[PDB]
């Protein structure tokens, strides 16, 4: 979500480069895997869907290279661009959710809360 | 019996 | 009084339909166990309370 | 069959159709999938959310209470030759976390009653087998003030008795509450202070709080005269809730618990340092 | 066909109607509109008082200020309107009453001010406080009527013991209740974004364990607007833009007629 | 019926059909019965393999794994009041060698659990019985730091209670792999090394393993508080694969295992010495 | 949901087809017992996995 | 029906998709979709290689700026692309290769900003070059790759005969190649004029004498971008905004695998 | 002595391939290990008999009956697809049988060729190419 | 019933 002035504009790439390679640490590099050029405009937000592209059937929830996801990276496509009188600088609010292919297994407990002796 |  | 339904089946043996029977013992329901076949319903209510429901390919505002 | 959507075959696009863009503020999710935005195979898919159903994210037994009970000479101080526990999931943290991503529930209540004891003391000879009364007490009748009180002869109220060494108690309670779901927060009060009052503590209450005694109490004791040895013995509590509903999801908890209300006092610093550009 | 749009409403309730030409569609909580108690779950057995256009109008509370240093603003229904016309006076005569409420919520400013509004509706939105002390908010505190309450930053424990504040500490990045800030976006709810809308309007059901209750002792729904982005606006710093909340009992009746009820706010 | 070929009566050849001579270079195997190049009378064959099928084979409960666990005073230095073992068939042998027959497989498992326990000092008064709470903690679920701290609530994780005496205890596992079958062997690594790193640990990795805790652990503990005396217990548990389907076989096991992967050490040398011509 | 199949009968006593039968109690296949009635199949692919495949009486190369 | 546009457009190709919210239109050079060879035009008998998502994806090029001096720029088909993933393999190993294009320019600036670019699809697009001498640009000069070359107000002929620049001098007003620059609208074009729209989107189909040729050796399109009017902005005399090409390969199919290519660009 | 220690870089020869060995050499430098394979030849490099490699997918080359072996390979693993550059699927092993001899001469060579084809290939999830290191 |  482009949280910035009406009179701001601007275009960005967002993208998903699947695991194995070196994570992109420059647009040249990001552009090559899967990705979105966002244009900024009356529609203030824009969508990049991960596609589910793995090995195995399932991911593990935890850190593990074994059944790693990749890589999200965003860069600046043009950039932004403001008139006189207005702010130069904005904040951009991020969402996520899942698609609806997505499903989970094996309830456990979560490290998320505990309790004191 | 109630077979499903 | 034997209620009988199918196993949805995992890891299949070398040897179709398996099934399992139940038999509810006890008067109160609340003795009863779980039978976990259970439905399933949209996300709709969460995720889109619009008044005007719009199609993804058109403009959400307009 | 439970399977989840296949994945469409989708190839290039050059349209005015445009699903990648859209606006948050309508207070909607873009219901997008990856054929979208692109290219995609045709997948016949196979998995289902079958373990992520309200009754298969709640059909395990957790623990809820630890109760201690002592079985000892009675002397003429305080001891625990019973036991006293209000029925609650709030003692614990687990269940109520889970419990808690929902406003309003409705379900059947499985409880299963863990019984471990052991001697206290070095040496004193030795114990025969103890029977554990297990009596509940529903808000209104008599609470014993001794272990062996007429109380005890539970005439009305449900009691379990136990032998230790037998497979763990288990019974099965029904829907119990006084509304048409229980409500695992309240945004009010059980009294109103009014302008006409004569001191201003007859109006007073505990925020969120409900009835006073909510689901009344287990007395718990054992049957058993003192042997010359002292036995201590801890009764552990499992609670399963089964034929769920649950109504308005609500965010998880994520600072620790502070009390049966709502309530925070520290760790309120959840999140881990980690920079913008790294992976 | 002819010119409409999901930016343009008008919405008419008993003698007041609102127009917003820069809206973003409408929100219908949990997908239910507002509807009355059918006799098949019907609990008290009195004849129900429905007072209709008297009561279900739209009803505007004092404005507040959103500035730079603005931590965020909440509101409980239906305590927001207790003082509110002949819906305050029904909701105090009786010892029961259930209502559904449309939410307006109003922030203009211009194509160069920058900045975004969280409009929450929250059923049982039960708050934090002040204290050592669990569950001590005092009635009087947790009650601001038509006024609200507000966020902070960070958790100032009321440190006084001797003679308590027994308020609320609602912390911002924390919902004001424990939980974080960034899932709140699972309960019903817009975003005045200033590039795309003036306005949110939500329309609320009545939700509760019950079908009817209590309104004196208990709020159904909370409001929470929250500023997710801060407010900007050329090189000033020290911008401010008015908010105002306007909202509208719905489908209101009332049982268990008496004496009116005078609760004590000091 | 599942009963073996019959041999049939076959007499004298004079031919131009040779199945006596093959070339084993193509990779194959000479499909030759005793009535190919000897004269053989009418057998009604009766025999069967039903016990040599894949079930057949592994349908014996195998011992995994010894775990020891003590119950006794909480004093401040490394105790055994509790216990945790990664879930696997390579602790021991004999399972080990039986499952590697074959690259991949497939089935459910059954766990059965023989709990046994004894004194350890000659004499501080007894212990009553015990009860066991054997917990299962998948990968990412907080693991036990404390015998008695708040993870064994167990939840969402499955827990076995076990009472000493009762029949040994069995419970049942899905299929649950990451794969469409288990691998038991591995031709690779979970990280590749990039010219592109920093150091060169970054992308380094065990040879033949694939996730770091593969399917969790099982935390094992006495639920009793401590008697005045110690008691020592074993855990043994009993595996069988049940439902079972295996695929590309290899040649077993010659020489002794040496950790998890493929790796040999030492007594390379299986095979007796026996001469050429001796029978 | 009772399951009635014949035992494959070994020694017999001095008294024709035996059964036996079988119910699962349970929801999940996991749980169950293992059937022990099985498939057999060609040892081909292993011991003749050729593209021409030939018979045994001619010459193997040819 | 329900609200599309002339100005929104989304551009999916393999794992790649573009949004565009202030486009005008898109061309398709001379009423061409790109397509692979047919049977009765074919001529290599050899089985192609048709690597699909892999090669026909959107590769984007670095960005040059565009400021006040700015003359123009140009680059040539499939040299920008070379080095770009597994299309530029594909190019290097075999003999053979046709491909069409998706062009899309990206230039964005603000409702007070002021300018037009010019945006060309050249087929043959031949230029002229730096000397006395006749078509003696030489080959790792005429093909800059992915970093393209510019434009010139003037003839500048490189002097020093003695050892020589051998590198093209692409006049401006003569489109760089001796013929006038109003007249390039014959060519397949669009108008990037900032009041009106961010970008421009031109799909090539493959042009050439042949079905299929060397792309080592020949470019088939080139891509020259203008400035028509100048760029302005309030007072500031030294503005500058961004322009970013992508370009997607479409079609694609390659004859004549052998060892790869490895021309010399020094 | 280390267990599952064999480096990457290591395990990996490319084109090269690896050798057996008659008999079980322990790296002994702990200080700065190698991190190699040992392979040893009647183990088939991994602690079996090779007398038992049979029941693998094979050829014999005998050089009075042929020149060569012709072996088609499907894809196998525990999954439809998986990552190339972190997993081998298939393992090639050509071991003398029956050692080579000529004539009387006692040093005798002759070339052992391996000529492979892809078939049925395809590819998922692209991105930037990925360098591993081989140093 | 199922009689195999
Ligand atoms: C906020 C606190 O917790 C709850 O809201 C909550 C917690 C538990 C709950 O379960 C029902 C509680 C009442 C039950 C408790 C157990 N009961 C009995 C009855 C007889 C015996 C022998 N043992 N237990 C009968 C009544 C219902 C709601
Ligand atoms: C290479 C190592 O071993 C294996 O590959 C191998 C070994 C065992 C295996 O069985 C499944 C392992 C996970 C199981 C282990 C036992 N489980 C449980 C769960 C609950 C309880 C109380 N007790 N046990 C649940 C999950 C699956 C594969
Ligand atoms: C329906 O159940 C009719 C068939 C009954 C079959 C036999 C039931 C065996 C178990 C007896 C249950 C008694 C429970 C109180
Ligand atoms: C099919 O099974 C119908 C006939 C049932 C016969 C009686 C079954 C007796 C056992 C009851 C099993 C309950 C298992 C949960």
């Amino acid at each position: 979500l482009f949280c910035g002035s009406m009179m701001a504009t601007g275009k960005i790439l967002v993208a998903y480069a699947p695991p194995g390679a070196q994570p992109p640490t420059s647009r040249k590099e990001a552009m090559l895997g899967t990705h979105v050029i966002w244009d900024l405009g009356l529609q203030s937000s824009c969508t990049m869907v991960v596609p589910w592209i793995s090995n195995v059937t399932y991911r593990q929830t935890t850190q593990d290279s074994f059944t790693e996801g990749g890589y999200i990276s965003m860069f600046y496509q043009t950039r932004i661009v403001v008139p006189l009188s207005t702010p130069k600088s904005m904040s951009m609010l991020g969402f996520v959710s899942a698609c609806n292919d997505f499903s989970v297994r094996l309830l456990r407990d979560t490290t998320h809360i505990s309790q004191s002796a | 019996i109630s077979e499903v | 009084g034997a209620q009988v339904s199918s196993q949805k089946v995992g890891a299949h043996e070398n040897s179709s339909t398996i099934n399992y029977t139940t038999i509810n013992y006890y008067k109160d329901s609340a003795s009863n166990a779980a039978s976990k076949q259970d439905y399933s319903q949209d996300p709709s209510k969460f995720t889109e309370p619009l008044k005007d429901v719009l199609i993804k390919t058109a403009p959400a505002l307009n | 069959q439970d399977s989840l959507p296949d994945t469409k075959a989708s190839g290039p696009a050059h349209s005015k159709e445009v699903p990648a863009l859209t606006a948050v503020e309508t207070g909607a999710t873009n219901p997008l999938a990856p054929s979208d935005t692109v290219q995609t195979r045709h997948v016949v898919q196979r998995r289902s959310r079958s373990e992520s159903t309200i009754e298969s994210f709640f059909a395990r037994g957790a623990c809820v209470a630890i109760i201690e009970v002592d079985n000892e000479q009675p002397t003429t101080r305080a001891q625990k030759l019973f036991a006293m526990w209000r029925i609650t999931y709030k003692d614990t943290v687990q269940l109520r976390r889970k419990l808690e991503f929902f406003t309003y529930s409705r379900f059947d209540m499985e409880f299963t009653f863990v019984v471990t004891a052991n001697f206290t003391n070095a040496n004193n000879g030795h114990a025969l087998n103890q029977v554990y009364q297990i009596m509940y007490i529903p808000p209104g009748a008599p609470t014993p003030k001794s272990w062996d009180d007429y109380t005890w002869q539970t005439s009305s109220n449900p009691s379990i008795f136990y032998t230790y060494g037998a497979a763990p108690a288990r019974i099965s309670v029904p829907y119990v509450g006084l509304a048409n779901a229980y409500s695992h927060f309240y945004d009010g009060f059980a009294k109103v202070p009014l302008k006409t009052d004569a001191n201003d503590q007859i109006g007073d209450s505990l925020y969120s709080a409900m009835t006073v005694d909510d689901f009344g109490v287990l007395a718990v004791r054992v049957v058993n005269d003192h042997n010359p040895t002292k036995v201590t013995s801890k009764v552990r509590i499992y609670m399963k809730p089964k034929h769920v509903r649950v109504w308005c999801p609500r965010p998880p908890r994520a600072v620790p618990y502070y009390g049966p209300g709502v309530d925070y006092r520290n760790n309120l610093d959840p999140l881990s340092e980690k920079g913008l550009t790294t992976y | 066909a002819c010119g409409y749009s999901d930016r343009v409403l008008q919405l008419t309730l008993g003698n007041s109607t609102i127009t917003t030409q820069e809206a973003a569609n409408s929100v219908v909580a949990y997908g239910r509109w507002p509807e009355f108690i059918r006799d098949d779950e019907a609990n008290p057995v009195d004849q129900p008082t429905e007072p209709d256009v008297a009561t279900c109008r739209f009803y505007t509370l004092d404005t507040v200020m959103w500035g730079k240093e603005s931590k965020g603003w909440w509101w409980k229904l239906p305590d927001a309107l207790r003082d509110m016309g002949l819906f305050g006076q029904n909701m105090y005569y009786h010892y029961l009453g259930r209502s559904g409420y449309t939410v307006h919520v109003q922030c203009n400013a211009s194509k160069f001010h920058q900045g975004a509004l969280g409009v929450f509706a929250i059923p049982e939105y039960c708050l934090a406080g002040d204290s050592d002390k669990q569950r001590y908010t005092s009635y009087a505190n947790a009650n601001p009527g038509e006024r609200g309450g507000k966020f902070y930053s960070q958790f100032n424990k009321d440190n006084a013991v001797t003679s308590p504040k027994r308020e609320f500490c609602p912390v911002d990045y924390l919902l004001g209740c424990g939980v974080l800030l960034g899932n709140a976006f699972v309960y019903p709810h817009q975003i005045i974004n200033l590039r795309t809308n003036n306005s949110a309007t939500i329309v609320l059901p009545y939700v509760n364990a019950l079908a009817i209750d209590s309104m004196v002792k208990h709020n159904n729904w909370g409001i929470a607007i929250l500023p997710l982005s801060p407010l900007d606006f050329a090189q000033d710093s020290s911008v401010e833009i008015p908010i105002t909340v306007t909202i509208a009992p719905m489908c209101s009746e009332f049982n268990g007629l008496r004496n009116v009820t005078a609760p004590k706010f000091q």
